[PDB]
């Protein structure tokens, strides 16, 4: 019979880097910033009625 | 206001009038009351309370 590649067994060609579909970052962390805080519960104050 | 008169009619007058409008005056206070526990707890904690 005649020689063909089918007899070789070649690798496939490996292409470098990942495809990839995009997530969407946060909204949040761009529309407002971010404070530095210490660990725990934290409390603010409030305006209720002006004089 | 003029007035159209003939050659010897009696002319009549039209004086301006005026008048005077006076200011009231009007004294604007306001009072805001709190216990000295306030002032230890604002100064000590850095609040901004006392500054609002």
């Amino acid at each position: 019979a005649v020689l063909k590649t089918s007899s070789f067994q070649l690798p496939r060609h490996l292409v470098p880097g990942v495809w990839q579909k995009a997530q969407g970052q946060s909204v949040l962390a761009r529309l407002s910033n971010a404070e530095p805080q210490e660990f725990g519960e934290q409390q603010y104050m409030t305006l209720t009625a002006p004089p | 206001r003029g007035e159209v008169v003939g050659e010897s009619a009696e002319k009549s007058e039209s004086t301006a009038t005026f008048a005077p409008v006076t200011s009231l005056v009007r004294k604007v206070q306001v009072t805001q009351r709190f216990s000295q526990e306030v002032k230890w707890a604002d100064e000590s904690r850095q609040l901004g309370v006392l500054q609002t």
